[PDB]
RNA sequence: AAGCUCGUAUCAGUUUUAUGAGGUAAAGCGAAUGAUUAGAGGUUCCGGGGUCGAAAUGACCUUGACCUAUUCUCAAACUUUAAAUAUGUAAGAAGUCCUUGUUACUUAAUUGAACGUGGACAUUUGAAUGAAGAGCUUUUAGUGGGCCAUUUUUGGUAAGC
RNA sequence: GAGAACAGAAAUCUCCAGUAGAACAAAAGGGUAAAAGCCCCCUUGAUUUUGAUUUUCAGUGUGAAUACAAACCAUGAAAGU
RNA sequence: GGUUGCGGCCAUAUCUACCAGAAAGCACCGUUUCCCGUCCGAUCAACUGUAGUUAAGCUGGUAAGAGCCUGACCGAGUAGUGUAGUGGGUGACCAUACGCGAAACUCAGGUGCUGCAAUCU
């Protein structure tokens, strides 16, 4: 294509790490967050993963090993409807409430879940979960931004405040969060409560709802079909902080088929490569139309 | 100056060409390293006969251009301008140093230039029609004696300047696995893409025989 | 084989370079800030030389980005000022594309002559939806063969809307 | 008020690109007339 | 004058192997080492930090301290008519463990199963390996093999 | 020189096995860097001169430059590959396994990390060879112009340099 | 490489390619690509105490360097550095 | 078996061209009140999952494809080398003896493997 990259280009190229090409991994932060200090021997350091795809929100316990990554417990917030959240998959409140389900979810397996109780009281105030005297230090999980910017009110914030809230260790600080304001240098707690139940959200459906009706229909459609109010919104969240506060256990899905099943399905439509043999035959023939005329 | 080519003749250092390191030092005296019919086709010379040398030893550059001179003439004069291809195979890129008070601090300044050469390495080159035979030989016999130590002249099995014993050219040559390029030839691979290849020996393919 | 991928501009980049500071410099400023709309951002110069009389990172010029239905605006503007007659240079052979006017009263801003008059160069990108593919920080990647505007292709995109002529070849 | 472009490349001396030179020009180039 | 830098002489033996260069994958940070270890040294050149003298490259030896980002490692230097003890601080970027050791261990414990399954059944040991020892009679067979008798080769030039 | 502690104890200018390090020799240049011969094809609206056509931004003509695919020849301060000889470590009782004590370190955690009690396994006591013993201390002479041979090798035309 | 008034070889604006052919004060060599390079924000770990270790080595000094311990700081969302 | 999050080894994974992709996922995609960032809501931020599409990304297949990987009595026991002689040769240098033993070349084969969790007619 005029680039026309040489036999000696492609020769001396040497190939970026596989995850570095497809542009997935950080390797010079994934090497910070892994690295145990070496005098602590086999204790592992456990991230707190938090992605966002377009539709979803994964929250993963992770820790290390040379064979390969070992997730302790996940969280997804497509499991929200389970606790009662419908709608906003992607927004900051569902970040708040998967990051709290993920929070208790693990330390219940670890059984740490009824001491360190986390907040329960929700009024967007900074605190770590402080450890207990004459007990068990909280779990410590590190933040995993992954890829994702560093911005003041980023939803992967939402997470961290979630899990926090939720009784694990994860330090952080404020002004990531929403309602920091550089001028003052502090957290105003307000703002920060809205977000968590999603007040941001709820000011759009009534200004909408008021200016537009139709630009209004069309966003929150789902929440018309649903009869869901625009100030209800904080009831949605603050009853699935309930929910899952109270039964945090993961629960698989029901899994129609089987694996084998949809082996033998969902790729057939695999195109199976040829034999050495098969393609001698498309050689000799290839030759066939051009020597053909020629 | 130019002191004998005596003091030069064995390979006493490591190679000492012009560098970064070693500039400022002087032209070679041969430079024409192909003489006669160059841009004549690889089936106008099949033969082909080679000046080796039978010692591992420096030859100078001014030595190979009297040589490359001396062959070259008798060549032409006999035979025709046309009628041969010369080849020198072999380059001057090793610097000889003079030192030119005691014997302190003598490093040399380049003096000159030569060309390092091996046991059987081949020094001079030329191709021909067979019928030319006798006077290439005399050309290089007669170039011999410009080089020191001891040369063999030897007819080499081998078509022209390629490669490939005259038999496993020829059957190459009436196959279409031969394209003629600049006063050289290209070879069929049974390797590249089959599209471009067909486009490059039209001959071969198609139509094949 | 045609749905999504139609054909839009990512933006119009509107570039008057001065060749010096100071007065003129601010001044032509003005003229993106009053036309654009927003406010301009402007050039150093990369290196010094004595015949342009510019030295290395004196502000030589100044440019301005424009995207969305605003862009589609001011393109119009500049394409009445050229006849809708562009030249088959004028292209990028990867599906760009520009022109340039003088005095840029020639498109609505009346004169103000202590501003003053200044030409400057049209500069439009075209692209497809999915550019962000390549413009990402996470999954970063290259357009396909398909996609990837080409000038054989928005040649005719600008022959077909605008009804406007290219020229030579 | 006063926004400047950042420029990303590496090279701090004040000397001229590679490219330029009085050679490559041309005798026409523009040759205006009247 | 004479240069003898601490860093002299390394180019090539501190240079990073053909297109094996940037980032250092992640096992070499996930291996963990032990007071009593052996680890082979060999420098990393991205790695400025925690550094062997070239010295030491190429040697191995014994791990007598485990820190954050670093083993110390013991390794007998002889210089004069006598060894002297030696012990490195190197980040575990320049380090390795020992695969002589490995099979030993393994050795050990294959050695200590042979030796009970021999004495659950009472019989000889013989744990300690013997050489190559020099071989066994045969009688190799005509039958499809009849031997092709060979000839020097007249001198022929090929040039 | 004087001994001292002990004694098959451990030792070794050696091999064997296992496992490291190395960038010399050679090799390479239609592989990077740098040099070097020759023709061929292609591009130049993005060079010098065209002997037609006043037109010159026009076909056609030479010679540059670049691109592609080839060809002759190179490297102490080049290189993908890469020996030989040399070289590091290991071949157990100071080992291995079971059980379960200690701690202010460390872990979310009775987790780990160290150092232990008690129990098990000595035929070949976990390659070869040798060993005429091994280990250890004090104290002090003379010397600190060297030279030669083989091979490696630097300066020099070379030298009994 | 291909494009845009003045605009030229060389001002400034796109897009495309681009394994580093750049830059990292300086000699050269190594090293580095979501950086060790370019730009920006915040800083003073160029700080405190005395030990151990590597290179030259007599295993003296010196210069330089490496990893901790004990303080007090920086920075970041944090692991960390 | 597909797909995703986090990975191990880091081209058998890259490069070029052309095809193909059911279901889920992923993406592209719609929006600008709010936090947040811009010359520019392109990037970065936030909202919806609604209005659209597999066009691209992504995944696989195709190529006497470029590169990369592997194997061989392919070259070659060649080049280079440790050891020996009161071996040859004016010398250059070479042959023999006991050992070690390459690279290019040629041919042939291959074109990611896999760990944790989730999910899919
Ligand atoms: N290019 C020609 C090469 O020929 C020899 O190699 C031969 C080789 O020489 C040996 O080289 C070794 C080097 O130390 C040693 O074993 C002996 N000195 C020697 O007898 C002979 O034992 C072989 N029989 C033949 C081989 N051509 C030379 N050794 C090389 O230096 C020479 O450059
Ligand atoms: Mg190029
Ligand atoms: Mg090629
Ligand atoms: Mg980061
Ligand atoms: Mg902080
Ligand atoms: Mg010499
Ligand atoms: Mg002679
Ligand atoms: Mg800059
Ligand atoms: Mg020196
Ligand atoms: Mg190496
Ligand atoms: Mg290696
Ligand atoms: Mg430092
Ligand atoms: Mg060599
Ligand atoms: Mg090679
Ligand atoms: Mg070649
Ligand atoms: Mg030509
Ligand atoms: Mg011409
Ligand atoms: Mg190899
Ligand atoms: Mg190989
Ligand atoms: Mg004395
Ligand atoms: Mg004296
Ligand atoms: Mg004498
Ligand atoms: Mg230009
Ligand atoms: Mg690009
Ligand atoms: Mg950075
Ligand atoms: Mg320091
Ligand atoms: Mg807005
Ligand atoms: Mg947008
Ligand atoms: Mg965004
Ligand atoms: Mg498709
Ligand atoms: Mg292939
Ligand atoms: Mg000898
Ligand atoms: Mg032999
Ligand atoms: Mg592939």
């Amino acid at each position: 294509q005029k680039d026309a990259k040489s036999s000696a280009y492609s020769s001396r190229f040497q190939t970026p790490f596989r995850r570095r090409r497809e542009g997935k991994t950080d390797y010079y932060q994934r090497k910070r967050l892994v690295t145990q200090h070496k005098a602590k021997y086999n204790t592992p350091k456990y991230r707190l993963v938090v992605r966002f795809t377009n539709k979803d929100i994964i929250c993963q316990i992770i820790s290390s090993t040379i064979t390969g990554d070992v997730v302790l417990a996940a969280a997804y917030s497509h499991e929200l409807p389970r606790y009662g959240i419908t709608h906003g998959l992607t927004n900051w409140a569902a970040a708040y409430a998967t990051g709290l389900l993920i929070a208790r979810r693990t330390l219940q397996k670890l059984g740490l879940d009824e001491t360190y109780k986390g907040v329960e009281e929700v009024e967007g105030e900074y605190e770590l979960t402080e450890a207990v005297e004459d007990g068990p230090r909280p779990f410590k999980v590190f933040l995993d931004i992954g890829l994702q910017r560093t911005t003041t009110g980023a939803r992967v914030f939402g997470a961290l405040k979630g899990a926090s809230d939720g009784g694990l260790y994860v330090p952080h600080s404020e002004n990531r969060f929403p309602g920091w304001d550089f001028e003052t240098e502090e957290i105003d707690p307000e703002l920060l409560r809205s977000y968590i139940f999603g007040g941001h959200v709820s000011q759009y459906m009534e200004e909408l709802a008021d200016d537009d009706e139709e630009r209004f229909s069309e966003l929150f459609k789902g929440y018309l079909a649903d009869d869901i109010d625009a100030d209800s919104l904080e009831d949605i969240y603050t009853s699935a902080h309930e929910a899952i506060r109270a039964d945090p256990a993961f629960k698989p899905t029901e899994k129609k088929f089987t694996k084998e099943q949809y082996a033998a399905e969902s790729k057939k439509y695999r195109q199976t490569k040829l034999s050495k043999e098969e393609r001698a035959a498309r050689v000799a023939a290839k030759i066939a139309a051009l020597a053909g005329q020629q | 100056a130019r002191r004998p080519a005596r003091c030069y003749r064995y390979q006493k250092n490591k190679p000492y060409p012009k560098s970064r390191y070693n500039r400022a030092v002087p032209d070679s005296k041969i430079r024409i390293y192909d003489l006669g019919k160059k841009k004549a086709t690889v089936d106008e010379f099949p033969l082909c006969v080679h000046l080796v040398s039978n010692e591992l030893e420096q030859l100078s550059s001014e030595a190979l251009e009297a040589a490359r001179i001396c062959a070259n003439k008798y060549m032409t004069t006999v035979s025709g301008r046309d009628a041969f291809h010369l080849r020198v195979r072999v380059h001057p890129f090793h610097v000889l140093r003079i030192n030119k008070q005691g014997m302190r601090g003598a490093w040399g300044k380049p003096h000159g230039l030569a060309a390092r050469v091996d046991i059987g390495q081949i020094i001079f080159s030329v191709r021909t029609k067979d019928s030319n035979k006798d006077v290439v030989v005399e050309g290089l016999r007669r170039a011999r004696y410009k080089f020191p130590g001891q040369q063999k002249i030897i007819l080499s099995k081998k078509w022209g300047f390629t490669n490939l014993d005259r038999p496993e050219y020829l059957k190459k040559r009436e196959a279409g696995e031969v394209k003629d390029d600049g006063a050289f030839v290209k070879f069929l691979s049974k390797k590249g893409s089959l599209e471009n290849n067909i486009r490059e020996f039209p001959e071969y393919f198609a139509a094949q025989a | 084989q045609n749905p999504m991928r139609d054909l839009k501009i990512e933006k119009l980049v509107l570039n008057i370079s001065v060749g010096e500071s100071g007065d003129r410099l601010t001044r032509a400023s003005k003229v993106l800030e009053q036309l654009s709309g927003q406010t301009p951002v402007q050039s150093k110069a990369r290196y010094t030389v004595r015949t342009f009389g510019i030295r290395r990172n004196e502000k030589i010029a100044v440019h301005v980005t424009v995207r969305g239905p605003k862009a589609e605006e001011i393109l119009e503007r500049g394409l009445k000022v050229k006849e809708y007659q562009l030249r088959d240079r004028n292209f990028s052979a990867t599906g760009n594309f520009g022109f340039g006017i003088d005095e840029h009263i020639d498109l609505g801003i009346k004169y103000d002559p202590s501003i003053g008059i200044f030409g400057m160069d049209f500069y439009v990108v075209m692209n497809r939806p999915g550019a962000r593919v390549t413009r990402r920080k996470r999954c970063k990647g290259t357009v396909g063969n398909s996609h990837k505007t080409t000038k054989e292709d928005t040649v005719s995109w600008f022959k077909q809307k605008y009804d406007a002529d290219v020229l030579d070849k | 008020k006063e926004i400047v472009k950042s420029n990303t490349s590496s090279k701090k001396a004040d000397v001229p690109p590679p490219s330029a030179d009085p050679s490559k020009a041309r005798k026409n180039r523009p040759r205006p007339s009247g | 004058g004479k240069s003898h830098g601490y860093r002299s002489r390394t180019r090539y033996m501190f240079q990073r192997d053909f297109r094996k260069h940037g980032a250092v994958h992640l096992s070499t940070y996930l291996k963990v080492y032990k007071v009593g270890d052996i680890v082979d040294i060999k420098a990393n050149g991205s790695i400025q930090k925690g550094m062997p003298h070239k010295f030491y490259q190429g040697k191995t030896g014994v791990v007598y301290n485990v820190t954050k980002s670093s083993v110390g490692v013991i390794i007998n230097k002889m210089v004069g008519n006598r060894y002297l003890e030696k012990r490195l601080n190197l980040r575990v970027e320049h380090i390795k463990h020992s695969k002589c050791r490995q099979e030993f261990l393994e050795r050990v414990k294959a050695n200590a199963a042979k030796r009970a399954e021999a004495k659950a059944q009472g019989v000889a040991v013989q744990l300690k390996r013997q050489p190559a020892q020099p071989r066994e009679s045969r009688i190799v067979s005509t039958e499809g093999n009849v031997p092709q008798t060979l000839a020097p080769v007249p001198y022929e030039t090929f040039i």
